[PDB]
């Protein structure tokens, strides 16, 4: 039977959440970059121990701070991925804003295991500036937050993080 | 051309008019409610069989299927209480006491977390039911009001409610016209607005659940964006029979009339489609943006009483529609998607 799943994807502009939405569903990338002006989604069909999920996957403007979406919005959510950029420390500092800001606008009752996901994108690139272990840490300090490092250039490791949200929303 | 009508089988046990009919979520079984008190849970895949029936001393006026615990039905009664029913046991679980002065329990919802169901109590009617009501969220294993929803501006009947597929909205449907909806953790609605002169008498999330259809007593279908605070996003004026009042009459002159109270449309499994009731059977609408009027696409008829209620039972591609009318007829009608 049919079971959708709303997946909002959060960070700072530029990160590349557009990029890594397109990579899962259109599967392409577009080294033009143009900012996203409100919220809005694509849709995609998974598959999770053989029952099939309506992926609803959101894409948020990041110079919007989250802030005046619907209830109807937050509310939906089931799934929250978290987008960071290696090469630029500062999109790293503000993931504790971001998953602050979810979890008061979505409000889950149980947030310790709410599905988030935590993607250091664009490993393609060279010149990392934010350390592996750190981001490890971090993550690890949110009660084990799933940590991926991703390309949506490359498509490396785009399929594993919307497969580890998909699985554990489903429980 | 979408669909392939296989047939037409007809459920007779009900000798009243049917107030509620509606499938569970595996889809193997409908309950089913006349309004003279008589609870008929039966199958038809591969045989019609009437798997269960009860007859209720007092009133019952809402029905609705667990979602977790399938097989668990949930009935309102004209006197304050929920009872849960175990199809499978043939049994009564248990009678819950919602509320002593406000006994009509119009509405139930069970959230899909299966912890918890949400009920609408409403005081007696005498317009007539333009009278005041409570909304309470009941945590079942707790067994106590975990919660109850400030309706403003005044108290109000909420006639019909609907969850969301996570369980944290529910949108509501009042005597009053007015939609409200509801974060489940939130006692202040979330969101309101005026949406029918008249009753609200179904509301339903969209597939994609970014909008809601309600259909009211002024006998229009809208679609509301819950993304901007029930901004009309298209609207259509029904033919009248599909929300009645309905009427069944004789030549003793002795009228029934039966004001909508149960599922006033349905949809197919991702809601491209849209079951309403007619004076001559199941009424199936595309749902497409021409803007103007709905394409009235199919039509199932077979009943000779009016259809006061619906409801649309989805797997295999194989969708199960069922009628029920006023002499206390279910048509069942199963079609083939292409
Ligand atoms: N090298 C490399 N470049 C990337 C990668 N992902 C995104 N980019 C580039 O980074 C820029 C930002 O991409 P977007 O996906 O639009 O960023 P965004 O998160 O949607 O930004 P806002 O919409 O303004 O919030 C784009 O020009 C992309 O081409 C990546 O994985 N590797
Ligand atoms: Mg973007």
């Amino acid at each position: 039977k049919k079971v959708l799943l709303k997946v909002i994807i959060l960070g700072d502009s530029g990160v590349g959440k557009t990029s890594l939405m397109n990579q899962y569903v259109n599967k392409k990338f577009s080294n033009q970059y143009k900012a996203t002006i409100g919220a809005d989604f694509l849709t995609k069909e998974v598959m999770v121990d053989d029952r099939l999920v309506t992926m609803q996957i959101w894409d948020t403007a990041g110079l919007e701070r989250f802030q005046s979406l619907g209830v109807a919005f937050y509310r939906g959510a089931d799934c929250c991925v978290l987008v960071f950029d290696v090469t630029a420390p500062n999109t790293f500092k503000t993931l504790d804003s971001w998953r602050d800001e979810f979890l008061i606008q979505a409000s889950p009752r149980d947030p310790e295991n709410f599905p988030f996901v935590v993607l250091g994108n664009k490993i393609d690139l060279e010149n990392r500036q934010v350390a592996t272990k750190r981001a490890q840490a971090w993550c690890y300090s949110k009660n084990n937050i799933p940590y991926f490092e991703t390309s949506a250039k490359e498509a490396i490791n785009v399929e594993q993080a919307f497969q580890t949200i998909a699985r554990n929303a489903l429980k | 051309q979408p669909f392939i009508v296989l047939g037409q089988e007809e459920y007779g046990e009900h000798h009243s008019s049917i107030m509620h009919c509606r499938v569970d979520c595996s889809g193997r079984r409908v309950a089913s409610l006349d309004v003279d008190g008589v609870i008929k849970v039966w199958s038809f895949n591969p045989i019609m069989q009437t798997k269960a029936s009860s007859i209720s001393k007092s009133p019952l006026l809402s029905l609705e299927w667990a979602t977790k615990r399938d097989r668990l039905l949930l009935l309102g009664s004209g006197v304050g209480t929920v009872r849960l029913y175990d199809t499978e046991a043939k049994k009564n679980l248990c009678e819950i006491n919602i509320n002593d002065n406000m006994p009509r329990i119009l509405s139930l919802a069970c959230s899909p977390n299966g912890a918890s169901f949400v009920c609408s109590a409403a005081a007696p009617s005498l317009g007539m039911n333009q009278v005041p009501g409570r909304l309470l969220l009941w945590d079942t294993k707790t067994m106590k009001q975990q919660l109850q929803f400030s309706l403003d501006p005044e108290p109000i009947a909420i006639n019909c409610t609907a969850f969301n597929h996570n369980g944290n909205l529910l949108v509501t449907g009042a005597a009053d016209g007015v939609i409200r909806l509801f974060d489940m953790q939130q006692h202040e609605c979330a969101m309101s607005w005026r949406a029918h002169y008249g009753e609200v008498y179904s509301v339903e999330f969209s597939y994609d659940e970014n909008t809601v259809y309600s259909i009211g007593e002024d006998g229009k279908f809208i679609q509301w964006n819950i993304h901007k605070s029930g901004l009309k996003v298209s609207e259509y004026s029904l033919p009248s029979d599909a929300t009645g009042p309905f009427v069944l009459s004789g030549y003793s002159g002795y009228k029934q009339v039966q004001v909508p109270r149960g599922r006033l449309f349905a949809f197919d499994s991702e809601g491209n489609y849209m079951l309403t009731c007619s004076a001559t059977g199941g009424v199936i609408y595309k749902l497409g943006g021409d803007e103007k009027v709905l394409e009235s696409c199919l039509s199932l008829g077979g009943h000779r009483a009016p259809v006061v209620t619906v409801d649309w039972s989805t797997a295999m591609d194989c969708g199960t529609c069922l009628t029920a009318s006023m002499d206390g007829k279910i048509k069942l009608t199963t079609l083939l998607a292409h």
